């Protein structure tokens, strides 16, 4: 008649389904929406913050030997996904010379960070030119305008880049209701979440759960 | 598109012409002889309404200065593939058929009665024999700007004119995308625009670069094209060119090699494709207001680049000549920390 | 309004001294308009706390 | 709403002063430099310094008195000056790139001036007529219509006792009804029998159930209405009698006018704000959209069109006989096609049900008319010509089905002519307004009362030879706010309206009840004041709702009121000329 | 019927054929 | 030379022309140098957008991605349009364009095993089989008819999840982002082409509290570039008179436009805690006097 | 007999009109008191207490005009008419 | 990230309340408000009446003899009665009176455990030589349940199920207000509003709702270990 809920996991390649029931009538929708809202904006992550291109003073220019200018490579690099273990700005390197193609797998990350999608295409180089790019990896949550580095007053060789710390990509839920006249009137929530492979769905779900628990703890205290 | 429209513009005022106050109001209205020569839709919204038209798609100026319009003459009720150009006077003196009227594959008029345009403001069915001339295409009266508005046969005249005028005010974005739905007059309007380079002779590309390209002609003559990158446009926007060709491809003559502003694979692209929803939402979209998801902001979907321009000059004076110098009286070192030696 | 020269001459001949009455002239000069909160009936008001408040203020 | 980047640069001296007061800087120059650098120590002072500092907004070009309001500022991000939906009509602004300036009073006198007189909440009533202008205008009206609409045979409606089963559809209080609706067993718009406790019943039930003893909070009575109506009435100010009718725009206007004529301005503004919020909340869920399946073609238009075309061919043959001339042919064609368009419009109206979004929008008075719907679904009909005469060639298709090249070419003329007409009308109205303002600059109420006796007599309402009384169709304008010159004593010795008492809606109703027809009313045309006009003659003000106060300019108000409607004045001509 | 050599392919709701290409704009 | 009021961004290039290097220059000049400043603008509030059917608008608000309504499969929408403006303006074409865009984007496959449906008789034989993100083109005055759209919308390829989102009519079931519960009725969705107009917001926004004053007219400069105040039309004077507001008009005409000593004193009083002193004699009146006294017309004051 | 308002509209306008003869007089009748209050604040450091400070206890850094309007609603001021 | 703590303020009235939470991260306003309102409205357990009986009437079409009120009016009056029970099983209750006069909730004899928190409530009035006997059952539950869900219930003579209210709170409303903690000037300020019955205080109802919601999200938290701000 009255039992506490329980959460179980149904697994797939990269997107997992979570089933929660039994819930009281007219209550699954709100819980699912709250979880979705807290999942898509308050999951900590790490992403590139600012780059440093040797032999280039700003972003509105080109570099000999490449097929696309600086703006295109910045746009391509925005797709890069990295996970930070240290809580301080770390530095990576990207040195590729000669004809061929330069991909995400040519970066030499330091200790405590990794690149999980080596198949991305950054750009291509003609034999004439070379390339050496240094980039930073800071840890934040949400979304921050690139201009943050403008006020730091660094040297000319620094180019700000927009940071987007979010491993979650899409979330959806459907409720399976049971509106029989019996006291078994409940609903079954079916929540599905997919991540950018930076973290498995379980970690993100646990982080969101902890965030909401800490937020709602302020009400349980006797007033 | 704006440049092409300006080059195709038809002014009616200025030196040697009537003024705004003396010009009659009737001249600003349409005339049954405008069909095929001047578009009736495209027009400035301001007070200069009706004094600034635009050539039709197929309009060509005769050597004297009387606009013409192509037509195929029906000899004995059979359409003729060969076409001729007729002026206003000759057009009035003949019978012009309707392009949309069904016609059999053999050139036989299936309908005995076909609508027709007559001397002036007269339309009436006539036997399918006396008809003499037939139009070429249904799009023979629209302008270049108006010719690329899908489902133009469903909107209103004022709305169509407003959309046509709006199309000439887009801003080049950073990452353009070709429209999913659009007329077939997009690539042609881009090749003739001049803002996209094109190979002259069918050759094979040896190497390409972000700043220049080198194509090898089949006759053994090497040629190089230089593409301006990030040069301020005449109206403050940016202009760039990104080659869309690979190394080691035998590019045929007439094939686009680079895409200029508002282009995607050699075709016009003035905007992006967004998923729209039609419903009033908490009054935030009240009275023509609009709501946008932050995904567009955080993904540079509608991010543009604008380039300013400033200039200073040091001109001689009777009291002396001014000279640009790093030093300046009574200024802290921090203020001039950016100026160089010169 | 109109024909400034003629009316100016006519007024000067008669030495027509006119009080700052109406709005247009009074706004051209810049002085407070004689309307709304500008009429002398309200521009000269003296307000002080009632004696009861002062006795019981402290 | 004001962007912070603008407010901070607009309150610079006040911020600097308050900041140097708080010892965040040492001098004035350092404070100015820090404000220039925009350190995070400035935002708190900026928020503290604009607590009750009014600002002045002005949409360019201002036209009438209500074109310059005085709103309280509020910090918000972005680079756009936020605004309230209900004041856009005052400026006649459209949220599509319009720009307005923002001024700011400095001295302590201008602050009080803009806080008392120019405040927005004290100018609900337009100066043209003593009736409110800031009312649900466009979208929220649809939401209110949907909320107050009634439907039969819904889920959870009231039912009678059927033998062994009780009568279901009765709720103890609105809270239980709300909970039931939330659960999903009661549609928001259905017939219910709720038991209200904090809503005065209608007079017809108030005088019967309680025997006129007087309703007070805590008295229960069994109502018969729909939950939507109760939820709507909960927004109205307490004590107002229950309203239990569908809310068409006319009903909305009547209710708002009654509230303005029976309650103070502040209560009216508060209830209007609450009603706007409720309408915005409930408009989204009304399910009003647009799709191909919504614009439905008529079922039997083809037969009617064929018959009318056959008659057109008949008259065409008649002309071919040569008896008639071109003019008669044109007249016959135009009248035939007008009749055909009317018949097709009638058929199209008979076809659509009461569920299509177009019908719901048009019938609820939200916007538009039936002619636009007919053009969009039925027939566009004959169209104007550059000479103004109707072309003998009518269009036989609607925009939904798709026009042809010839029809569009013929149609362009109307749009061109309308554009030209608007272009000339704007300037004509502007010039007329300027002249009218010029002529009457120096009219001001000087004396409180000229104690004159000449009062123009106006026929209030005529008494029909067969009927008992017919209200004059223009009593709303001639004698609605004028001060009653002499008491309109009824046939007997009792006095229904006493001398000097200003007229109004309740007093007009009382006079109508007394059957009085001819009334002598005090008017300003016969004011005996040497300069300007005495306040008594002028009568009840427009924006104040009471007698005009001494010193208030009336000439400017009259000029603005008469000149504002000049924009819509179009064609011995009958238009603005 | 793509006159230009390598334009993108986009089939159209074509029902009638125009007997002449658009002249040089 | 300094950057004007309301500009920022990188410096991409500097061009300098010197007469020493034998560079043609306008007569009487020696060194003309021009600097280009390039700024990247992201679409923000107060920006114009409009489709190809002439439906302008402004960005009322940019909600977070987590708040917008989302399809049944979790695909949040990118823009929401009002509905009351469609039938009044009578631009129904955009609805058909949106439907066709959705159909082309989702890809379709019209059934042909039993034969071409009557509504698909005139469709080109190569247009019966499309791919996701396909490209379609409808020439003006000759395009897909209503029946063509009706047929196409009934054969769209299903999502990778195996379910079809939109119905035959073209509407779909959404889920509110705030409440979290589905809307009572379906809504129309689809892909529509959106451009970007040149009437940006950064150009329009401008403020001015205190700045350079004109030397010939003693009035503040005009224009955003010059950092000047806004104009005050006479209609505003009429409005102020209408309300009966006097001191406000006095300030607007005297203490904030012309009176020099007035401006200095009021600024100092505001900087301190002292009350604002009453305005003085506007420069316009004194100029008018000293000019009319030049025509032999003795203009007295009669302070008495 | 209505919900308490918030913002600058408190106290309401109709209540004040019950005291003052006309709205045009009230603006000056309050502005002069606000001026006196500001003068008293200016001399708070040292001087004569002839311009008695606020009658009603003020809030947390409230503008003097708000104090004047809130105390006028309390009927604590007396004034003479025009001259 | 610690960020800034969010404190829950409070306001007091006769029986209403306006709880305020300030400040909150941008977007969390509704995220709290909606779920908290739903939890408060349909989570707190309570007791109420489910069915009634009247031996003096065979069905519901007519009215009980010798009583001014009608059967529907009696049902409505008895539904609003506030009953608190501590026993799970459904217990019975009897109301009996004779002669002219009125009837009050306090006059109903309560069995062990069950109690009535409003004895002065009116139910109906009797004329001379009037009588009515009622046997109403009381059950404990949560939220709201209509009588339709209790339609099929054995076989009886005059069983008349009545829509019960298994909750001590009956109305909740909330809004969101912007706030300026920094240059962000977008932080939300939840403003809750609750109006409970006499069987619970708003603050204890809110504490119970928070307890239940925290217990529910304990499942989400327990799947792994990871921390966040205050
Ligand atoms: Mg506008
Ligand atoms: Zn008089």
């Amino acid at each position: 008649s009255q039992r506490p809920t329980l959460s179980e996991d149904v697994l797939t390649d990269n997107r997992s389904q979570f089933v929660i029931e039994p819930l009281e009538p007219g209550f699954g929708y709100t819980l699912g929406n709250s979880l979705r809202r807290t999942l898509l904006s308050s999951i900590p992550g790490a992403a590139v913050t600012s780059i440093r291109i040797d032999g280039v003073l700003h972003e509105f220019t080109t570099v000999p030997g490449v097929k696309e200018d600086v703006t295109e490579i910045i746009l391509n690099l925005k797709s890069l996904v990295v996970s930070s273990e240290e809580d301080e700005p770390v530095t990576m390197y990207l040195r590729k010379q000669g004809p061929g193609e330069v991909t995400a797998g040519d970066i030499v990350p330091p200790a405590g960070v990794t690149v999980h999608n080596p198949g991305m295409h950054i750009a291509t180089l003609n034999d004439k030119g070379k390339l050496e790019v240094e980039l930073v990896v800071e840890r934040g949550r949400g979304y921050v305008p690139a201009v943050q580095n403008r006020a730091s007053g660094a040297e000319i060789g620094r180019i700000p880049v927009d940071s987007i710390y979010s491993p979650v990509l899409k979330v959806t839920y459907k409720v399976d209701a049971t509106r029989v006249e019996q006291r078994t009137d409940f609903d079954k929530l079916i929540l599905d979440v997919e991540t950018k492979n930076s973290i498995s769905p379980r970690d993100a779900l646990a982080s969101a759960g902890k965030t909401l628990v800490e937020l709602f703890g302020l009400a349980r205290e006797l007033n | 598109l704006s440049g092409l429209t300006h080059k195709r513009r038809l002014s009616a005022l200025g030196p040697g012409g009537l003024s705004r106050e003396r010009a009659g109001l009737e001249v600003r209205d349409v005339h049954p002889s405008h069909y095929g020569r001047m578009c009736p839709i495209e027009t400035p919204e301001g007070p200069n309404i009706g004094l600034i038209g635009s050539l039709s798609v197929y309009a060509r100026v005769n050597p004297f200065g009387f606009i013409e319009t192509p037509y195929r003459k029906v000899v004995d009720g059979v359409v003729s593939d060969e076409i001729v150009y007729l002026t206003a006077d000759e057009e009035d003196r003949h019978v012009v058929a309707q392009a949309n009227s069904p016609i059999d594959a053999d050139g036989r008029f299936v309908e005995p009665r076909v609508l027709v345009r007559r001397k002036a403001g007269e339309v009436e069915y006539v036997p399918s024999s006396e008809v003499d001339y037939m139009d070429v295409s249904p799009r023979q009266m629209v302008s270049v700007a108006t010719a690329m508005i899908p489902f133009l046969e469903h909107d209103d005249a004022n709305r169509a004119l407003m959309g046509a005028n709006m199309q000439r005010q887009a801003v080049p974005l950073v990452r353009s995308e070709a429209p999913l739905v659009g007329t077939g007059m997009e690539l042609r309007a881009a090749i003739d625009a001049g803002d996209v380079v094109v190979a002259e002779e069918s050759g094979v590309i040896e190497e390409v670069s972000a700043d220049y390209i080198t194509v090898m002609h089949d006759n053994g003559t090497r040629r190089t094209y230089r593409m301006r990158k990030f040069a301020r446009s005449n109206h403050g926007t940016c202009a760039n060119q990104c080659p869309i060709v690979d190394a080691g491809d035998r590019v045929e003559a007439g094939q686009v090699i680079a895409d200029g502003p508002c282009t995607d694979d050699g075709e016009m692209a003035l905007g992006k494709n967004l998923l729209v929803a039609i419903m009033p939402w908490e009054g935030h979209n009240y009275e023509d207001a609009i709501i946008l998801s932050n995904r567009l902001v955080e993904e540079d979907v509608l991010t543009s680049i604008h380039i300013e321009e400033h200039e200073i000059d040091a001109r001689d004076t009777k009291l002396g000549a001014e000279e640009i110098t790093r030093d300046i009286p009574n200024i802290s070192d921090e203020v001039l920390a950016d100026l160089d030696e010169r | 309004f109109q024909e400034t020269t003629r009316v100016l001459t006519d007024a000067a001949i008669n030495c027509r001294s006119d009080k700052l009455n109406g709005l247009k002239e009074n706004v051209i000069i810049g002085k407070l308009i004689p309307a709304g909160t500008g009429i002398n009936r309200y521009r000269n008001i003296a307000v002080q706390p009632t004696e009861e408040a002062r006795a019981a203020a402290y | 709403g004001l962007p912070k980047l603008m407010a901070l640069e607009l309150f610079k001296p006040f911020v600097m002063k308050r900041l140097v007061d708080l010892n965040h800087a040492q001098n004035i120059k350092s404070a100015k430099r820090m404000v220039e650098r925009q350190r995070p120590q400035v935002w708190d002072v900026l928020e503290e310094v604009i607590a009750e500092h009014p600002v002045l907004l002005n949409r360019a070009p201002t036209l009438h008195r209500l074109g310059i309001q005085a709103f309280e500022p509020m910090l918000v991000e972005g680079k756009a000056i936020q605004l309230h939906p209900l004041v856009c009509e005052a400026f006649n602004a459209d949220f599509d790139g319009d720009q307005m300036a923002v001024h700011l009073p400095l001295s302590a006198e201008a602050q009080a001036e803009a806080r008392i007189l120019m405040l927005s909440s004290n100018n609900i009533l337009s100066p043209a007529s003593g009736r409110p202008l800031a009312m649900p205008r466009l979208d929220m009206v649809t939401g209110l219509y949907y909320l107050t609409t009634e439907v039969p045979g819904d889920t959870g409606e009231y039912q009678p006792a059927s033998g062994d089963h009780p009568e279901t559809g009765v709720y103890s209080s609105p809270a239980e009804a709300i909970m039931a609706a939330d659960r999903g067993v009661l549609s928001v718009r259905a017939k219910i029998k709720v038991r209200l406790t904090q809503l005065r019943p209608p007079v017809e039930i108030e005088a019967e159930l309680f025997g006129h003893s007087g309703w007070q909070p805590g008295d229960a009575w069994m109502a018969e209405t729909t939950l939507g109506r109760v939820m709507f009435n909960e927004l109205l100010p307490l004590g107002y009698p229950f309203v239990n009718k569908q809310m068409h725009k006319k009903v909305q206007a009547a209710i708002i006018n009654d509230l303005a004529e029976r309650y103070p301005m502040i209560v009216v503004a508060q209830t209007v704000d609450k009603l706007k919020d409720a309408g915005f909340y409930w408009a989204t869920r009304s399910g009003v959209t647009v799709s191909m399946a919504d614009v439905l073609v008529p079922p039997r238009k083809k037969e009617i069109l064929d018959h009318y075309e056959e008659r057109a061919d008949k008259v065409e043959k008649q002309f071919q006989r040569g008896a008639l001339n071109h003019d008669e042919r044109n007249e016959a064609l135009v009248e035939i096609w007008k009749e055909a368009t009317d018949e097709v419009g009638q058929a199209l109206r008979e076809h659509y049900p009461d569920d299509n979004p177009i019908i719901t929008i048009v019938d609820s008075g939200a916007t538009g008319n039936f002619t636009q719907t007919r053009t969009l679904a039925g027939m566009k009909g004959l169209v104007t010509n550059p000479k103004g005469e109707f072309i003998p060639r009518p269009v036989k298709s609607s925009f939904r089905e798709g026009l042809t090249v010839l029809e569009y070419f013929i149609n362009t003329h109307g749009a061109r002519k309308g554009l030209a007409d608007t272009a000339l009308r704007t300037a004509d109205s502007g010039y007329l307004t300027r002249r009218l303002v010029d002529v009457s600059q120096d009219v001001i109420v000087r004396e409180h009362d000229c104690q004159t006796e000449r009062g123009i007599v106006v026929e209030l309402a005529e008494r029909a030879p067969d009927g008992t009384l017919i209200r004059d169709p223009y009593i709303e304008t001639s004698a609605y706010a004028r001060t009653l010159g002499t008491d309109a004593v009824d046939e007997a010795g009792n006095v229904i309206v006493e001398r000097g008492q200003d007229l109004g809606d309740p007093e007009i109703d009382a006079l109508l009840a007394a059957g009085i027809t001819q009334v002598k009313v005090r008017s300003v045309l016969t004011c005996a004041t040497s300069t300007g006009v005495c306040a008594t003659c002028y009568g009840r003000s427009m924006a104040t709702g009471k007698l005009v106060d001494i010193g208030e300019a009336v000439g400017i108000v009259a000029a603005q009121s008469i000149g504002e409607p000049g924009t819509q004045l179009t064609m011995i001509t009958g238009g603005l000329p | 019927n793509n006159s230009v050599p390598g334009a993108p392919n986009r089939v159209s709701f074509a029902k009638l054929r125009e007997p002449l290409e658009v002249p040089g704009l | 030379l300094k950057v004007p009021h309301g500009e920022s961004g990188k410096v991409i290039g500097i061009r300098v022309f010197s007469r020493e290097d034998e560079d043609e220059l306008p007569a009487g000049v020696n060194e003309l140098v021009r600097v280009y400043v390039a700024q990247k603008r992201k679409i923000s509030d107060g920006d114009k957008l409009a489709g190809r059917h002439g439906n302008k608008g402004v960005i009322g608000k940019i909600l977070p991605v987590e708040d917008m309504p989302f399809l049944a499969d979790g695909t949040p929408v990118d823009i929401i349009l009002n509905t009351h403006g469609v039938p009044r303006r009578m631009n129904i074409g955009q609805i058909l364009e949106t439907h066709l865009g959705w159909c082309a984007h989702s890809g379709w496959k019209v059934d042909a095993a039993k034969g071409v449906p009557d509504w698909a008789a005139r469709l080109p034989d190569e247009l019966l089989e499309a791919q996701p993100n396909a490209i379609v083109s409808t020439p003006v005055f000759d395009g897909a008819q209503e029946a063509e759209l009706q047929g196409l919308l009934s054969c769209t390829l299903p999502n990778r999840d195996g379910d079809v989102l939109v119905d035959a009519d073209g509407k779909a079931m959404l889920f509110d982002g705030r409440s979290g519960e589905p809307f009572p009725y379906p809504v129309t969705v689809g892909y529509m082409y959106i451009m970007k107009l040149h009437h940006l917001v950064d150009d329009k926004i401008h403020a001015r509290s205190t700045g350079p004053y004109s030397m010939i007219t003693q009035q503040p400069l005009g224009g955003k570039a010059q950092f000047g105040g806004q104009r005050f039309g006479e209609m505003e004077c009429w409005a102020m008179q209408a309300y009966g507001a006097a001191y406000t008009l006095q300030e607007l005409l005297t203490i904030k436009s012309d009176d020099t000593v007035g401006r200095v004193k009021v600024y100092e009083a505001i900087v301190k805690g002292e009350n604002i002193p009453e305005p003085g004699i506007p420069e316009s009146f004194k100029v008018l006097l000293k000019e009319l006294q030049s025509l032999c017309l003795n203009v007295e004051v009669l302070s008495s | 007999g209505y919900d308490t308002p918030l913002g600058i509209t408190n106290p309401p306008i109709d209540e004040l009109l019950d005291r003052v003869s006309s709205k045009y007089a009230l603006v000056i009748y309050a502005a002069k008191r606000a001026r006196q209050i500001n003068d008293y604040y200016n001399q708070l450091g040292e001087g004569i207490l002839e311009y008695v400070g606020p009658l009603v206890e003020p809030g947390l850094q409230e503008k003097p005009l708000s104090i004047a309007l809130r105390e006028i609603h309390a009927d604590l001021l007396e004034h003479t008419e025009g001259e």
